[PDB]
Protein backbone atom coordinates (compact mmCIF):
# COMPACT_ATOMS: atom_id res chain seq x y z
CA UNK A 1 0.00 0.00 0.00
CA UNK A 2 3.03 2.25 0.19
CA UNK A 3 2.90 2.11 -3.34
CA UNK A 4 -0.64 3.45 -3.56
CA UNK A 5 -0.78 6.20 -0.81
CA UNK A 6 2.63 7.29 -3.00
CA UNK A 7 0.41 7.03 -6.36
CA UNK A 8 -1.71 9.51 -4.42
CA UNK A 9 0.88 11.60 -3.03
CA UNK A 10 1.81 12.08 -6.91
CA UNK A 11 -1.22 13.55 -8.11
CA UNK A 12 -1.42 16.21 -5.66
CA UNK A 13 2.45 17.07 -5.78
CA UNK A 14 1.44 17.38 -10.14
CA UNK A 15 -1.12 19.21 -9.66
CA UNK A 16 0.80 21.96 -7.62
CA UNK A 17 4.15 21.61 -9.78
CA UNK A 18 1.94 22.27 -12.97
CA UNK A 19 0.35 25.04 -11.51
CA UNK A 20 2.51 26.74 -8.87
CA UNK A 21 1.25 29.61 -6.31
CA UNK A 22 2.74 32.58 -6.77
CA UNK A 23 2.66 36.23 -4.76
CA UNK A 24 0.75 34.84 -1.97
CA UNK A 25 2.01 37.43 0.63
CA UNK A 26 3.82 40.70 1.46
CA UNK A 27 6.83 41.41 3.05
CA UNK A 28 5.16 44.63 4.90
CA UNK A 29 2.64 41.53 6.61
CA UNK A 30 5.56 40.00 8.44
CA UNK A 31 7.69 41.84 11.77
CA UNK A 32 10.60 41.09 11.42
CA UNK A 33 12.28 39.60 15.17
CA UNK A 34 15.84 37.93 14.13
CA UNK A 35 18.73 36.52 11.57
CA UNK A 36 18.64 32.46 12.34
CA UNK A 37 21.07 31.75 9.76
CA UNK A 38 22.84 33.55 6.72
CA UNK A 39 25.26 33.07 3.57
CA UNK A 40 26.31 33.61 0.39
CA UNK A 41 23.26 31.32 -0.63
CA UNK A 42 21.38 34.17 1.54
CA UNK A 43 19.63 34.45 4.84
CA UNK A 44 16.52 33.21 7.26
CA UNK A 45 14.69 35.65 9.60
CA UNK A 46 12.39 34.84 12.25
CA UNK A 47 9.72 37.00 11.51
CA UNK A 48 6.06 36.98 13.21
CA UNK A 49 2.82 37.09 11.02
CA UNK A 50 0.53 40.16 12.03
CA UNK A 51 -2.77 38.59 10.58
CA UNK A 52 -2.24 35.53 12.71
CA UNK A 53 0.46 36.27 15.39
CA UNK A 54 1.91 32.81 13.81
CA UNK A 55 5.70 32.74 13.80
CA UNK A 56 7.85 31.47 10.42
CA UNK A 57 11.30 31.28 9.10
CA UNK A 58 11.12 33.79 6.24
CA UNK A 59 13.91 33.26 3.66
CA UNK A 60 15.24 36.28 1.46
CA UNK A 61 17.45 36.47 -1.68
CA UNK A 62 19.17 39.47 -2.76
CA UNK A 63 18.04 38.21 -6.68
CA UNK A 64 21.35 40.00 -7.86
CA UNK A 65 23.57 37.64 -5.96
CA UNK A 66 21.16 34.60 -6.93
CA UNK A 67 21.83 35.71 -10.31
CA UNK A 68 25.72 36.34 -9.59
CA UNK A 69 26.03 32.72 -8.02
CA UNK A 70 24.22 31.28 -11.41
CA UNK A 71 21.43 29.87 -8.89
CA UNK A 72 18.52 31.34 -11.13
CA UNK A 73 17.62 28.00 -12.32
CA UNK A 74 18.18 25.96 -8.69
CA UNK A 75 16.14 29.08 -6.88
CA UNK A 76 13.03 28.92 -9.09
CA UNK A 77 13.74 24.90 -8.23
CA UNK A 78 12.83 25.17 -4.88
CA UNK A 79 10.46 27.16 -4.78
CA UNK A 80 8.27 25.24 -7.26
CA UNK A 81 9.34 22.00 -5.55
CA UNK A 82 8.42 23.47 -2.24
CA UNK A 83 4.94 24.86 -2.91
CA UNK A 84 4.09 21.53 -4.20
CA UNK A 85 5.52 18.76 -1.78
CA UNK A 86 3.80 17.79 1.33
CA UNK A 87 4.88 15.50 4.00
CA UNK A 88 5.34 15.36 7.62
CA UNK A 89 8.98 16.04 7.77
CA UNK A 90 9.44 18.17 5.17
CA UNK A 91 9.10 22.39 6.12
CA UNK A 92 6.13 23.46 4.96
CA UNK A 93 6.52 27.00 2.72
CA UNK A 94 3.28 28.81 3.37
CA UNK A 95 3.65 32.26 1.48
CA UNK A 96 5.82 33.43 -1.50
CA UNK A 97 6.57 36.94 -3.04
CA UNK A 98 8.80 38.80 -4.45
CA UNK A 99 9.84 42.35 -4.72
CA UNK A 100 12.48 44.86 -6.36
CA UNK A 101 15.00 43.78 -4.79
CA UNK A 102 14.60 40.04 -3.41
CA UNK A 103 12.72 36.71 -3.19
CA UNK A 104 11.04 35.49 -0.20
CA UNK A 105 10.05 32.14 1.09
CA UNK A 106 8.17 31.86 4.24
CA UNK A 107 8.78 28.71 6.13
CA UNK A 108 7.40 27.11 8.93
CA UNK A 109 9.55 27.90 11.95
CA UNK A 110 11.07 24.77 14.25
CA UNK A 111 12.03 26.73 17.13
CA UNK A 112 13.80 23.34 18.12
CA UNK A 113 16.43 24.72 16.11
CA UNK A 114 19.13 23.13 13.68
CA UNK A 115 20.26 19.06 14.28
CA UNK A 116 23.65 20.60 13.94
CA UNK A 117 23.49 22.63 16.92
CA UNK A 118 22.56 19.51 19.20
CA UNK A 119 25.10 17.39 17.68
CA UNK A 120 28.04 19.74 18.18
CA UNK A 121 26.52 20.07 21.54
CA UNK A 122 25.92 17.02 23.07
CA UNK A 123 28.69 15.14 20.69
CA UNK A 124 27.26 12.27 19.22
CA UNK A 125 23.90 10.53 19.24
CA UNK A 126 23.34 6.97 20.43
CA UNK A 127 22.74 4.44 17.48
CA UNK A 128 18.38 4.14 18.60
CA UNK A 129 18.72 8.26 18.76
CA UNK A 130 20.34 8.27 15.10
CA UNK A 131 18.25 5.67 14.35
CA UNK A 132 15.13 7.57 15.15
CA UNK A 133 16.16 10.07 12.80
CA UNK A 134 17.15 8.35 10.13
CA UNK A 135 14.27 6.46 9.32
CA UNK A 136 12.65 10.04 9.32
CA UNK A 137 15.08 10.54 6.70
CA UNK A 138 14.36 7.22 5.03
CA UNK A 139 10.80 7.94 4.60
CA UNK A 140 11.29 11.10 3.21
CA UNK A 141 13.53 10.68 0.58
CA UNK A 142 11.45 8.00 -0.63
CA UNK A 143 9.05 10.56 -0.59
CA UNK A 144 10.84 12.84 -2.89
CA UNK A 145 12.57 10.32 -5.01
CA UNK A 146 9.07 8.88 -5.83
CA UNK A 147 7.95 12.40 -7.10
CA UNK A 148 11.43 12.74 -9.91
CA UNK A 149 13.31 14.98 -6.86
CA UNK A 150 16.83 14.97 -6.17
CA UNK A 151 17.32 16.81 -2.77
CA UNK A 152 20.66 16.95 -2.70
CA UNK A 153 22.22 18.82 0.42
CA UNK A 154 21.61 16.12 3.34
CA UNK A 155 23.35 17.29 6.89
CA UNK A 156 22.69 18.02 10.22
CA UNK A 157 22.81 22.32 8.90
CA UNK A 158 19.40 21.28 7.26
CA UNK A 159 17.59 19.07 9.57
CA UNK A 160 15.43 21.20 12.06
CA UNK A 161 14.00 19.15 14.92
CA UNK A 162 10.53 20.77 16.07
CA UNK A 163 8.76 20.77 19.22
CA UNK A 164 7.05 17.00 19.57
CA UNK A 165 11.44 15.54 18.88
CA UNK A 166 10.96 14.76 14.82
CA UNK A 167 12.57 16.42 11.79
CA UNK A 168 11.87 19.10 9.41
CA UNK A 169 13.85 18.98 6.18
CA UNK A 170 14.85 22.16 5.24
CA UNK A 171 16.57 23.97 2.03
CA UNK A 172 15.85 22.80 -1.08
CA UNK A 173 18.33 25.14 -2.98
CA UNK A 174 20.02 22.28 -5.01
CA UNK A 175 16.53 20.65 -5.43
CA UNK A 176 15.84 19.27 -8.75
CA UNK A 177 12.58 17.08 -10.78
CA UNK A 178 14.92 15.13 -13.03
CA UNK A 179 13.88 11.76 -14.52
CA UNK A 180 17.13 10.21 -15.63
CA UNK A 181 20.74 11.65 -14.82
CA UNK A 182 21.74 14.87 -14.10
CA UNK A 183 25.40 16.32 -13.94
CA UNK A 184 25.51 20.00 -11.75
CA UNK A 185 28.27 19.77 -9.02
CA UNK A 186 26.51 20.77 -5.98
CA UNK A 187 26.50 19.75 -2.54
CA UNK A 188 28.38 19.81 1.04
CA UNK A 189 32.06 18.53 0.51
CA UNK A 190 31.48 15.89 3.27
CA UNK A 191 28.16 14.27 2.05
CA UNK A 192 29.43 14.06 -1.82
CA UNK A 193 28.89 10.59 -3.07
CA UNK A 194 31.74 9.98 -5.21
CA UNK A 195 30.26 9.99 -8.91
CA UNK A 196 29.51 14.28 -8.25
CA UNK A 197 33.26 14.26 -7.48
CA UNK A 198 34.54 12.71 -10.52
CA UNK A 199 32.32 14.54 -13.11
CA UNK A 200 29.67 11.86 -13.94
CA UNK A 201 26.12 11.95 -14.35
CA UNK A 202 24.60 10.90 -11.24
CA UNK A 203 20.95 9.99 -10.11
CA UNK A 204 19.15 9.99 -6.50
CA UNK A 205 21.72 7.67 -5.57
CA UNK A 206 23.52 10.39 -4.59
CA UNK A 207 21.00 10.97 -1.74
CA UNK A 208 21.55 7.52 -0.11
CA UNK A 209 24.81 7.71 -0.22
CA UNK A 210 24.84 11.22 1.94
CA UNK A 211 22.23 9.23 4.09
CA UNK A 212 25.42 7.24 5.17
CA UNK A 213 27.44 9.80 5.69
CA UNK A 214 24.24 11.78 8.14
CA UNK A 215 23.94 8.29 9.98
CA UNK A 216 28.04 8.01 10.52
CA UNK A 217 28.04 11.38 11.62
CA UNK A 218 24.96 11.29 14.02
CA UNK A 219 26.27 8.22 15.30
CA UNK A 220 30.18 8.84 15.52
CA UNK A 221 30.00 12.77 16.56
CA UNK A 222 32.27 13.72 13.06
CA UNK A 223 31.74 12.54 9.00
CA UNK A 224 33.32 9.50 8.08
CA UNK A 225 35.41 11.57 5.47
CA UNK A 226 36.90 15.00 6.91
CA UNK A 227 39.90 17.80 6.30
CA UNK A 228 40.75 20.85 6.45
CA UNK A 229 40.11 21.97 2.91
CA UNK A 230 37.33 20.45 0.59
CA UNK A 231 40.53 18.84 -1.96
CA UNK A 232 41.61 16.65 0.64
CA UNK A 233 37.98 15.56 1.57
CA UNK A 234 37.42 14.48 -1.73
CA UNK A 235 40.60 12.15 -2.04
CA UNK A 236 39.60 10.68 1.04
CA UNK A 237 35.73 9.96 -0.30
CA UNK A 238 36.55 8.44 -3.44
CA UNK A 239 39.78 6.47 -2.24
CA UNK A 240 37.08 3.81 -1.39
CA UNK A 241 38.11 3.21 2.46
CA UNK A 242 36.24 4.21 5.60
CA UNK A 243 36.93 3.43 9.52
CA UNK A 244 34.07 2.72 11.63
CA UNK A 245 34.21 3.63 15.95
CA UNK A 246 35.07 0.64 18.06
CA UNK A 247 31.54 1.46 19.22
CA UNK A 248 29.60 1.10 16.06
CA UNK A 249 27.26 -1.85 16.43
CA UNK A 250 28.12 -4.75 13.58
CA UNK A 251 24.27 -4.14 11.76
CA UNK A 252 24.97 -0.41 11.59
CA UNK A 253 28.81 -1.03 10.23
CA UNK A 254 26.86 -3.30 7.57
CA UNK A 255 24.15 -0.72 7.01
CA UNK A 256 26.83 1.85 6.44
CA UNK A 257 28.98 -0.16 3.96
CA UNK A 258 26.17 -0.52 1.61
CA UNK A 259 25.37 3.02 1.64
CA UNK A 260 28.74 4.23 1.39
CA UNK A 261 29.34 1.80 -1.35
CA UNK A 262 31.43 3.54 -4.13
CA UNK A 263 29.73 0.80 -6.59
CA UNK A 264 26.38 1.61 -7.76
CA UNK A 265 24.99 -1.72 -8.71
CA UNK A 266 25.89 -3.15 -4.84
CA UNK A 267 24.12 0.63 -2.86
CA UNK A 268 21.45 0.61 -0.71
CA UNK A 269 18.73 2.53 -2.06
CA UNK A 270 20.32 1.77 -5.52
CA UNK A 271 19.33 -1.96 -6.44
CA UNK A 272 16.76 -3.46 -7.83
CA UNK A 273 14.38 -3.78 -4.81
CA UNK A 274 14.93 -0.07 -3.55
CA UNK A 275 14.38 1.77 -0.47
CA UNK A 276 13.06 -1.71 0.67
CA UNK A 277 16.66 -2.70 1.54
CA UNK A 278 17.46 -0.46 3.69
CA UNK A 279 14.04 -0.22 5.30
CA UNK A 280 14.24 -4.16 6.25
CA UNK A 281 18.10 -3.92 7.32
CA UNK A 282 18.72 -5.45 10.90
CA UNK A 283 19.44 -2.11 11.93
CA UNK A 284 16.22 -0.69 11.32
CA UNK A 285 14.89 -4.20 13.03
CA UNK A 286 13.13 -2.69 16.09
CA UNK A 287 11.70 0.90 13.67
CA UNK A 288 7.76 0.70 13.16
CA UNK A 289 7.73 2.82 9.85
CA UNK A 290 3.71 3.43 9.77
CA UNK A 291 4.13 4.63 13.65
CA UNK A 292 7.10 7.12 12.76
CA UNK A 293 5.25 8.56 10.31
CA UNK A 294 2.35 8.82 12.58
CA UNK A 295 4.40 10.69 14.87
CA UNK A 296 3.29 8.08 17.50
CA UNK A 297 6.85 7.03 18.27
CA UNK A 298 8.30 8.72 21.90
CA UNK A 299 11.35 11.03 20.04
CA UNK A 300 14.61 10.31 22.24
CA UNK A 301 15.46 14.01 22.66
CA UNK A 302 12.46 16.92 22.93
CA UNK A 303 14.08 20.69 22.56
CA UNK A 304 14.01 22.85 25.59
CA UNK A 305 10.45 25.28 24.79
CA UNK A 306 11.02 28.64 25.71
CA UNK A 307 7.78 29.87 23.69
CA UNK A 308 6.90 30.24 19.95
CA UNK A 309 9.57 32.64 19.27
CA UNK A 310 12.19 32.24 21.33
CA UNK A 311 15.45 31.84 18.98
CA UNK A 312 17.59 30.35 22.35
CA UNK A 313 18.36 27.12 20.18
CA UNK A 314 20.27 29.44 17.44
CA UNK A 315 23.03 31.30 17.58
CA UNK A 316 23.59 35.10 17.24
CA UNK A 317 23.77 36.56 13.59
CA UNK A 318 24.61 39.91 13.16
CA UNK A 319 21.43 41.91 11.57
CA UNK A 320 21.61 43.36 8.12
CA UNK A 321 18.88 45.62 6.19
CA UNK A 322 16.06 44.22 4.08
CA UNK A 323 16.86 47.20 1.41
CA UNK A 324 14.15 47.20 -1.29
CA UNK A 325 14.94 49.03 -4.33
CA UNK A 326 12.89 51.74 -6.15
CA UNK A 327 14.09 50.18 -9.64
CA UNK A 328 13.13 46.34 -10.61
CA UNK A 329 15.85 43.64 -10.57
CA UNK A 330 16.15 40.91 -12.91
CA UNK A 331 12.69 41.17 -13.77
CA UNK A 332 12.94 38.74 -16.09
CA UNK A 333 15.25 36.63 -14.61
CA UNK A 334 12.37 35.52 -11.62
CA UNK A 335 9.19 35.99 -14.30
CA UNK A 336 7.66 32.67 -12.86
CA UNK A 337 8.69 32.95 -8.87
CA UNK B 1 41.86 9.81 18.75
CA UNK B 2 39.99 10.70 15.82
CA UNK B 3 37.17 12.67 18.18
CA UNK B 4 40.22 15.18 18.99
CA UNK B 5 41.33 15.33 15.31
CA UNK B 6 37.95 16.22 14.04
CA UNK B 7 37.55 19.14 17.00
CA UNK B 8 41.37 20.50 16.31
CA UNK B 9 39.91 20.80 12.39
CA UNK B 10 38.56 23.63 11.00
CA UNK B 11 35.66 22.04 9.95
CA UNK B 12 33.65 21.55 12.61
CA UNK B 13 31.45 24.73 12.07
CA UNK B 14 28.43 25.07 9.64
CA UNK B 15 29.63 23.79 6.41
CA UNK B 16 28.76 25.72 3.23
CA UNK B 17 27.43 24.25 0.16
CA UNK B 18 29.64 23.72 -3.23
CA UNK B 19 29.42 24.79 -6.76
CA UNK B 20 30.77 25.28 -10.13
N1 LIG C 1 20.27 25.53 7.02
C1 LIG C 1 18.97 25.87 7.60
C2 LIG C 1 19.04 27.28 8.21
C3 LIG C 1 17.73 27.72 8.84
C4 LIG C 1 16.51 27.43 8.26
C5 LIG C 1 15.33 27.85 8.87
C6 LIG C 1 15.37 28.58 10.06
C7 LIG C 1 16.60 28.87 10.63
C8 LIG C 1 17.77 28.45 10.03
C9 LIG C 1 19.40 28.30 7.16
C10 LIG C 1 18.74 28.34 5.94
C11 LIG C 1 19.09 29.30 5.00
C12 LIG C 1 20.10 30.20 5.30
CL1 LIG C 1 20.55 31.40 4.14
C13 LIG C 1 20.77 30.15 6.51
C14 LIG C 1 20.41 29.20 7.44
Amino acid sequence: SVKEFLAKAKEDFLKKWENPAQNTAHLDQFERIKTLGTGSFGRVMLVKHMETGNHYAMKILDKQKVVKLKQIEHTLNEKRILQAVNFPFLTKLEFSFKDNSNLYMVMEYAPGGEMFSHLRRIGRFSEPHARFYAAQIVLTFEYLHSLDLIYRDLKPENLMIDQQGYIKVTDFGFAKRVKGRTWTLCGTPEYLAPEIILSKGYNKAVDWWALGVLIYEMAAGYPPFFADQPIQIYEKIVSGKVRFPSHFSSDLKDLLRNLLQVDLTKRFGNLKNGVNDIKNHKWFATTDWIAIYQRKVEAPFIPKFKGPGDTSNFDDYEEEEIRVSINEKCGKEFSEF
Amino acid sequence: TTYADFIASGRTGRRNAIHD
